[PDB]
């Protein structure tokens, strides 16, 4: 998914999304009991001009599958 | 009794931010992994194109103008 | 008789699992020409792009000293920019020396943008055509 | 099938980017018109500095500069130089006669009259491009007139009120206000030589 994600294992509310597409909409991570297993949920928050210093920002994420970290 | 996971654990309260430090765009296929010497002064990085290459760690905070493989191994 | 039918359904399984493979070769060598395609295409547009702004925005042309975006803005060929450093210690030279730097930040983050390339250090064409740079801050 | 996303969006990215409009980005911040993220203009709610005042103006020359260029206008009574932060009108007629498009601080700014002249100067090249613009399509008709020889800016589609680019005996909002709508021409013509070069 091209994303760089950091879950928290002990406060999954805090874990965020380190490096991805610009564009990428806010995301907030719900923690939640289903079959037994905790589950940490990323739910992606539907997000609903500002002077641009130059042509827009390149996106500085991968173009393709990161294969290792 | 001395279980050391990692030989330098990250900064307390370490959250990257994602700012991009360095672009290494010089193996020409997919890279297959990533590993970090013990001493932390190298990396390595392998390829689909056959290369193995060796990257020097501390040459990548920036300090240097041109950070490339610090040594290729085809 | 359990192990005939576990050996029938593995041959079905290898010729199958033979199958996938080929599909898949074959695929990704077409989606690689498709590929090799649309890299041509991104640099022809490019080159456009790249012979356009170069041609009509930011003209660069050898007048020794290098114009940008005209003749009238010139840089020393060498490279040596120390007559920004001696007009800040002092047809003003150190505004043909800004405004070069100037049009050139604006070439570079355009052909950046144009080349897709991230650029190793992230410069604004303001801290050219802003206060009097420091001789540091300069170099 | 990643790359060729990745290449897609470039390529779509590229089809969409005219060159013109990566050179000069033109969006509004509030009561001022803004190029490349340049303030074009001083509101006494927001004191723009005369040093990045001079850089808007450098923007804006270098903008009408190639954009002239690509349409091979030739201007008349003067002739654009962009010059960055330094960008000044010469005059054809006059050789030896510069119009500088920069001002140095609010002091010599009540007594330089050439400065004024220069931004009359440049709404003149604005004007002779919006008549360029209309012999070739005359369907389109820039936002705000320019009133050449009064040096003032008509508000055509507000009350029709007319705002002076000069700064002597003119206020520091309706200045702000009259490069707020020279700018908005400026981005019409772009969208307009956008238009007839979209495909050349």
């Amino acid at each position: 998914d091209m994303k760089i994600r950091f879950w928290d294992l002990a406060y999954p509310e805090r874990s965020y999304v380190v490096a991805g597409s610009t564009s990428s909409p806010s995301v907030s991570y719900y923690r939640k009991i289903i079959e037994g297993t905790e589950v940490v949920q990323e739910i992606q928050n539907k997000q609903k001009d500002t002077p641009r210093r130059g042509p827009e920002s390149l996106p500085v994420g991968h173009h393709d599958i990161i294969t290792d970290v | 009794e001395n279980a050391e996971w990692e030989s330098k654990p990250p900064p307390p309260g370490w959250r990257p931010k994602g700012l991009l430090v360095a672009h290494l765009h010089e193996h020409k296929s997919a890279v297959n992994r990533i590993r970090v010497s013990d001493e932390h002064s190298l990396f390595a990085t392998c390829s689909n194109d056959g290369t193995v290459k060796i990257w020097n760690s501390q040459k990548m905070e920036g300090k240097t103008t041109t950070t490339r493989s610090i040594l290729t191994y085809s | 008789q359990k192990l005939y039918s576990r050996a029938q359904r593995h041959q079905e399984k290898k010729e199958k699992i033979q199958r996938h493979n080929r599909k898949l070769g074959d695929l990704v060598e077409k989606k690689t020409i498709d590929l090799r395609s649309h890299y041509e295409r991104l640099a022809n547009l490019r080159r456009s792009h790249i012979l356009e702004l170069t041609s009509v925005i930011f003209p660069i042309e050898e007048v020794t000293s290098i114009s940008i975006t005209g003749p009238w803005i010139s840089l020393p060929n060498n490279g040596d920019y120390s007559a920004y450093y001696s007009w800040v210690e002092e047809s003003n030279p150190a505004y043909t020396i800004s405004a070069a730097l100037c049009y050139a930040t604006q070439l570079v983050n355009i052909l950046s943008h144009i080349l897709d390339v991230n650029l190793p250090k992230k410069l604004c064409n303001s801290e050219f055509c802003g206060e009097n740079l420091s001789k540091q801050k300069f170099t | 099938e990643n790359q060729m996303r990745y290449a897609q969006t470039q390529l779509d990215k590229l089809k969409k980017t005219n060159v013109f409009n990566a050179t000069f980005h033109i969006w509004h911040s509030g009561q001022f018109g803004t190029i490349n993220n340049f303030r074009l203009g001083r509101l006494p709610s927001v004191p723009v500095e005369w040093n990045e005042i001079n850089a808007a103006w450098g923007q804006t020359v270098l903008l009408l500069h190639a954009l002239a260029n690509k349409m091979g206008l030739k201007f008349q009574r003067y002739r654009l130089v962009p010059y960055g932060n330094h960008s000044y009108l010469e005059s054809l007629t006059d050789k030896s006669k510069e119009l500088p498009l920069y001002c140095s601080g609010g002091l010599r700014f009540f007594w330089d009259n050439k400065f004024d002249h220069a931004m009359v100067a440049f709404l003149d090249c604005v004007q002779q491009f919006k008549e360029e613009v209309e012999k070739g399509e005359t369907r389109f008709c820039l936002p705000y007139r320019m009133d050449v020889e009064k040096g003032k800016i008509e508000d055509t589609g507000g009350s029709g009120g007319s705002y002076s680019i000069k700064t002597q005996f003119n206020s520091e909002e309706q200045w702000t206000k009259a490069l707020k709508f020279m700018l908005t021409n400026l981005k019409w013509g772009l969208a307009w030589v956008s238009s007839q070069f979209y495909n050349k």
